[PDB]
RNA sequence: UUGGCGGAAAGGCCUUGGGUGCUUGCUGGCGAAUUGCAAUGUCAUUUUGCGUGGGGAUAAAUCAUUUGUAUACGACUUAGA
RNA sequence: GCGUUGGAUUGUUCACCCACUAAUAGGGAACGUGAGCUGGGUUUAGACCGUCGUGAGACAGGUUAGUUUUACCCUACUGAU
RNA sequence: CUAUCUAGCGAAACCACAGCCAAGGGAACGGGCUUGGCAGAAUCAGCGGGGAAAGAAGACCCUGUUGAGCUUGACUCUAGU
RNA sequence: AGAACUGGUACGGACAAGGGGAAUCUGACUGUCUAAUUAAAACAUAGCAUUGCGAUGGUCAGAAAGUGAUGUUGACGCAAU
RNA sequence: GUGAACAGCCUCUAGUUGAUAGAAUAAUGUAGAUAAGGGAAGUCGGCAAAAUAGAUCCGUAACUUCGGGAUAAGGAUUGGC
RNA sequence: GCCCUGAAAAUGGAUGGCGCUCAAGCGUGUUACCUAUACUCUACCGUCAGGGUUGAUAUGAUGCCCUGACGAGUAGGCAGGCGUGGAGGUCAGUGACGAAGCCUAGACCGUAAGGUCGGGUCGAACGGCCUCUAGUGCAGAUCUUGGUGGUAGUAGCAAAUAUUCAAAUGAGAACUUUGAAGACUGAAGUGGGGAAAGGUUCCACGUCAACAGCAGUUGGACGUGGGUUAGUCGAUCCUAAGA
RNA sequence: AGAACUGGCGAUGCGGGAUGAACCGAACGUAGAGUUAAGGUGCCGGAAUACACGCUCAUCAGACACCACAAAAGGUGUUAG
RNA sequence: GUCGAAUUUGGGUAUAGGGGCGAAAGACUAAUCGAACCAUCUAGUAGCUGGUUCCUGCCGAAGUUUCCCUCAGGAUAGCAG
RNA sequence: AUAUUGGCGAGAGACCGAUAGCGAACAAGUACAGUGAUGGAAAGAUGAAAAGAACUUUGAAAAGAGAGUGAAAAAGUACGUGAAAUUGUUGAAAGGGAAGGGCAUUUGAUCAGA
């Protein structure tokens, strides 16, 4: 365990995690933020209608010269996309959060998303050729995503 | 140091930014001066720009070497069925301007003018004006006092008026709503005449009359971004030049340590709002009125729609309006044609035109034929019929 | 409550009639203390939330699709029970 | 306010002439302007000549050949959300 | 075919802190200082004015009691003869 | 090689494939070089001329040698210009 | 096969279908083209491009070291049957 | 005297700005007022100087105390101190009931170098004082090594004509396999063999974490194995320039 | 660009000269109160839109030394001799 | 440009650093050439550039004299502790 | 009797404590580079003991959630502690062309002493 900072009832609360996942840290960063408190249905309906190009995921932060399109109008921004990669590992843990909240008999009816958080495992280095017999790195930025979903409750 | 050979500047500052006009509707920025002692007229009408032809005139202008003599002109037709009036708007001045009042709107409003008001109209419940139009329910008790307080006040009275699309060739279907100053005397008589034509038609002909002068106000034709060379008019650079020849050079001194306004810059080209001037009505035409394409020296009995239609905008069947030369905005575009804000007399204006001939060929192509009767006539019987 | 006036940003001004309260215009009776020798010694207006009563109304916009009078992308301009 | 040119020779600035013109005014902006160009000249290295030097070599003397790199950042500007 | 938008992939140069101007004075050409002008989130495509932009401890010039290539009856020597 | 006929007078129908002329400077020519800014008029060249040398020799090597290149050579040669 | 041809172009045997893709079609680019009238006025300079081009027949100047120049220049013709 | 003409330069701009006209301008005179780290008084810190006080409990005579004046500072000198690794002594010092280290807009002491404490983490050593010793204190050196940013999900992944449909496999197919189609190399090949070089890349099976700058079930990848058979082909032998 | 005497800046903060190494004032331990220096007191901005006598009207007024410029020559402008 | 002979080229071989090789450009001699590469002398020397690590307290300068193959340095006296 | 950075065997240190100390605490003159002469690294630490996570569930799987071992999993072989740069989430606050600072106080939060 030893996630993030919660501040949720952990047995209200269910957990999954993945680490060294060799998908763009901010891209998935965008999308962790894109359903971070959202309800786990409406989240996991959000994120297919995400993959099928009918909605978008807001940029937020790493979006510099990114592109702008009319789907980033519901959430109030201009420049938004649709990354399929940071989706599919996100709604992969979004199924095994929801599969260990029914193991532990949480009601899924009443479940969200409560924490959700991604930062930068090692990176994996690869190298590229430039010009004049130079060598670059060529790395990869792979993200440690953990998430929480909690009932809701009063 | 200095330019070392003197030419003009590139392009006109006045009519920056070149940037998109903020509607597909030119706005009108001024109205003819009123005069109080004429009747009450708008002083404007709405049209869609249908296409162009080609006309045949004796001109009149003596000393010209061309006088009494057959000019072949360029003519611009605007398709302009009757607009619809369906309100009215008081204008109060203000030492921060003219400022509206009051609108005061026709009880009954059309699906074409209430498109307009709607972004999604298909699955809209169509609730726009139901409880307004609840404000004529016995006497029309505050309808009259918003009229009162119009003729108490706004020194400035324009009707809104709404075009007839749904009587265009055009799929757009949602009618063009705009503010068309009333001139003559009387603010009182003005609201009268708005108030009498609620609901009501108002035909091109009572607004403008053959051999006019008018101006035409449109969006042009947009054609994104462009490079200097072609939004501007630069000089090309050399073919030798690296990084590119369709630019400007120098795009600014050291100092000041800044590019200036002033300076030819790619950006966006057309779709500017434009007010032309001083383009002469040469026909003012009617759609029940067959032969429109008909002169007094012609007498074949022809509409002015070219063989096959006006290429991209379809056949005229309303009234129109034929202006000499051409005009801001391309097919298809809402135009509004306003009159004249001063009095032109100079023979170029004050000339009576007469129209010997109408060209009726195929825009299409290199239209050979007027009439579908005169390619039966010239081409004999063909194998699929004739 | 009667009526009128006010459009420059009127949102206020004037006025009619009655009801009811106070009146320090004048003359009385009772009360005040202990906040302790002062402590702003809390009296204004500015938004919002929520509850309780009463009145009132019963939409759109965006995405997706479509159009090309538009357009790098956004945007624009069209259509669709 | 408005315009102030087209050319022959010359890398040329300068000059000069032809010609048109209303006029062919003078200048600045890091002697504006090379991540705008070009590279004819000056001003690397090759080579030739003249003069000079014993020589290596010198020459505001002549001649010929001679790689013109990068913006995706910020601002400015042009357009666009 | 790019650029452009998207999915995936994903560097580098550069970086005191940073980034709107006018004038002043100032190391005599400010992004900062002084006085004014002003100044509203977050941005996209271009752009080549500026960042006295980047690239390199100027290669021209001078200094050094720092060299090296080359030349000569410079000084002092030397293989050979 | 020729003749007739034929066609929107097309026809080396795509492909493939010299622009030419009057001159000047310069190097005779073919050839060669600054790989990675100079292909040139620079270098070489045939031709011409000069020089040394008959071998216990000329020219040139080697620290030295009972050592070498020219030389498996001999002036119509070798060596140096 | 065409064609003088191991040229260019198409095909047979054999081999490959490997270069990150999808959508749009702005500017500016890279590569490829066209263009009315004029025809080097552009430019340091015809740079770049265009023009010419194969074959057959005719015709071919100055100059020349008599060998060339020379495809000189300049013309005509070309398919199919 | 004041004012005006004389009095023309380049981004828009400067009595500092606004603005000011019996001035808020100019000349002059009289007052009042504003405020420097200056002056006056006081307190406190330090320094320097001159003194008092071993007459005891009274352990701090380098102490305590009295008096007066003074305090800017680069280069630089000197002095008194803070901190680090190790050493002799001592506190019969701290400590698995938690040493050291680390984190801590929590507290306390010092002018400061720093010191101390609380909390969290942690796991095995460490500290005060008197002295000794030095490889003893970093912001720089285009410093060294390592690590990490903004740039930036940006530049870009655009030469070599070109791919498409279906099925199979597979969790997953633009990229694997089969079929169908469309194309190309067009025999001076994108064909079939070799020399040098490489060294197992050959082939089969399994197999996809990494590599194949997308992908991948595929591979010159990964894991395990199989495979190169000579009297006649070469080397071996000969000599070449030469060693 | 070079000397003389002194005072300064370098090495120096502080108040004033908007701004500034050097000018004016004043040199600096930490604070409190008072008074001042130079400079100021319409507003920025703390402090009299103070008092008093005059002068000046500028279609480029003028507005505090260093200091950020102006001359000869002129004017029934106006003032005083 | 050249393309049948001063042709192109494989392999073998020879020439090795003040040496080679050069149809000659100081060209080439393993991305190194106006003297290759490798190791050592070597931590070469530098009057020249850069940096030079804790606090507080007190005092606190010089750019001047003379001499120097001296003028970016030093000795000397002066200023300072 | 004198010398001895080589070899062999020993005993020591006011030496260094993994960027230090030999280049090499470790399969170091190794991997790797160069035609070659030569050049030449990086790289130590779970825990007392693997007791190295049986079993269940989601997932194609890697893994996750549990369960368990252990004194501790805030020791899971990417392992003692685990700083900074840089980063994610949460919380708080501020934000008209930088930000940061000094004096002074308002406000909010928080806290010592009596
Ligand atoms: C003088 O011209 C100096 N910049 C050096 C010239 S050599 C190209
Ligand atoms: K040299
Ligand atoms: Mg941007
Ligand atoms: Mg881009
Ligand atoms: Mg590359
Ligand atoms: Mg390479
Ligand atoms: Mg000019
Ligand atoms: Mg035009
Ligand atoms: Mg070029
Ligand atoms: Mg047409
Ligand atoms: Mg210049
Ligand atoms: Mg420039
Ligand atoms: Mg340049
Ligand atoms: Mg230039
Ligand atoms: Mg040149
Ligand atoms: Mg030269
Ligand atoms: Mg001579
Ligand atoms: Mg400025
Ligand atoms: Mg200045
Ligand atoms: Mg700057
Ligand atoms: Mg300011
Ligand atoms: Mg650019
Ligand atoms: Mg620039
Ligand atoms: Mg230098
Ligand atoms: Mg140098
Ligand atoms: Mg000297
Ligand atoms: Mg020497
Ligand atoms: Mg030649
Ligand atoms: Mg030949
Ligand atoms: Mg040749
Ligand atoms: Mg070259
Ligand atoms: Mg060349
Ligand atoms: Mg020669
Ligand atoms: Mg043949
Ligand atoms: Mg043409
Ligand atoms: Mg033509
Ligand atoms: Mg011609
Ligand atoms: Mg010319
Ligand atoms: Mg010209
Ligand atoms: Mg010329
Ligand atoms: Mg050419
Ligand atoms: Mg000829
Ligand atoms: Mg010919
Ligand atoms: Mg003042
Ligand atoms: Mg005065
Ligand atoms: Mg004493
Ligand atoms: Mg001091
Ligand atoms: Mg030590
Ligand atoms: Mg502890
Ligand atoms: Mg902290
Ligand atoms: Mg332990
Ligand atoms: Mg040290
Ligand atoms: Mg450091
Ligand atoms: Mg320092
Ligand atoms: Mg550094
Ligand atoms: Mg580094
Ligand atoms: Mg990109
Ligand atoms: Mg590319
Ligand atoms: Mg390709
Ligand atoms: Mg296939
Ligand atoms: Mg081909
Ligand atoms: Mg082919
Ligand atoms: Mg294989
Ligand atoms: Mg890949
Ligand atoms: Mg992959
Ligand atoms: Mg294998
Ligand atoms: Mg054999
Ligand atoms: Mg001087
Ligand atoms: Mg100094
Ligand atoms: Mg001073
Ligand atoms: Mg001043
Ligand atoms: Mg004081
Ligand atoms: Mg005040
Ligand atoms: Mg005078
Ligand atoms: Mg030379
Ligand atoms: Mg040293
Ligand atoms: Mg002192
Ligand atoms: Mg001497
Ligand atoms: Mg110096
Ligand atoms: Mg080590
Ligand atoms: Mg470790
Ligand atoms: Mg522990
Ligand atoms: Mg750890
Ligand atoms: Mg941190
Ligand atoms: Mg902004």
């Amino acid at each position: 365990a030893r996630y993030g900072a919660t501040s949720t009832n952990p047995a209200k609360s269910a957990s999954a995690r993945g680490s060294y996942l060799r998908v763009s840290f901010k891209n998935t960063r965008e999308t962790a933020q894109a359903i971070n408190g959202w309800e786990l249905t409406k989240a996991q309906k959000y994120l297919e209608q995400v993959l099928d190009h009918q909605r978008a995921i807001p940029f937020r932060r790493f979006n510099s010269s990114i592109g702008r399109t009319a789907q980033g109008k519901e959430f109030g921004v201009t420049k938004a996309r649709w990354p399929a990669k940071s989706v599919k590992f996100v709604q992969g843990l979004l199924q095994n959060a929801a599969a260990n909240a029914e193991a532990k008999g949480l009601d899924a009816t009443k479940l969200y998303v409560s924490h959700i958080q991604v930062n930068q495992a090692p990176k994996q280095r690869r190298r590229t050729y430039r010009a004049h017999g130079r060598i670059n790195k060529y790395e990869s930025s792979p993200s440690h995503i953990e998430l929480v979903v909690t009932e809701k409750e009063e | 140091s200095h330019r070392k050979y003197e030419a003009p500047r590139h392009g006109h500052l006045g009519f920056l930014p070149r940037k998109r006009a903020a509607s597909i509707r030119a706005r009108v920025k001024a109205f003819p001066k009123d005069d109080r002692s004429k009747p009450v007229a708008l002083t404007s009408f709405l049209g869609y720009k249908a296409g162009m032809t080609t006309i045949v005139r004796d001109l009149d202008r003596p000393g010209s070497k061309f006088h009494k003599r057959e000019v072949v002109e360029a003519v611009t037709v605007v398709d302009t069925p009757p607009v619809v009036v369906v309100g009215v708007v008081g204008y109060v001045e203000t030492p921060r301007g003219l400022r509206s009042l009051t609108t005061v709107w026709a009880e009954h409003l059309s699906d074409e003018v209430k498109r307009r008001f709607y972004k999604n109209w298909y699955k809209s419940k169509k609730k726009a004006f139901t409880k307004y139009s609840a404000k004529y329910a016995q006497d029309g008790a505050g309808i009259e006092r918003e009229l009162a307080r119009i003729k108490k006040y706004a020194s400035v009275v324009r009707v809104l008026v709404h075009t007839q699309i749904r009587k265009t060739p055009l799929a757009q279907k949602k009618a063009h709503l705009a503010e068309i100053q009333l001139n003559g005397g009387s603010i009182s008589e003005k609201v009268d005449w708005a108030r009498e034509h609620f609901e009501k038609t108002v035909a091109v002909d009572s607004v403008f009359e053959q051999n006019e002068m008018i101006d035409a106000i449109a969006v042009t034709k947009g054609h994104g971004f462009e490079g200097v060379t072609h939004r501007w008019g630069t000089k090309k650079l050399p073919r030798k030049t690296h990084r590119g020849l369709r630019k400007v050079a120098c795009i600014g001194a050291w100092h000041p340590a800044h590019v200036m306004w002033s300076v030819a810059r790619a950006g966006q080209r057309g779709y500017h709002s434009r007010t032309s001037i001083n383009h002469k009505i040469y026909r003012v035409g009617k759609g029940d009125d067959e032969a429109n394409g008909a002169t007094s020296f012609d007498r074949t009995k022809k509409t002015i729609t070219p063989m096959g239609g006006f290429v991209h905008y379809g056949e005229i069947k309303n009234d129109f309006i034929m202006v000499k030369g051409c005009i801001p905005g391309n097919r298809k575009r809402i135009v509004t044609l306003r009159k004249s804000l001063y009095t032109n007399t100079s023979r170029k204006a004050l000339e009576e035109v007469s129209l010997k001939w109408i060209d009726t060929a195929s825009k299409f192509g290199k239209g050979r034929f007027q009439t579908p009767a005169e390619k039966h006539a010239f081409m004999g019987t063909l194998k699929k019929d004739l």
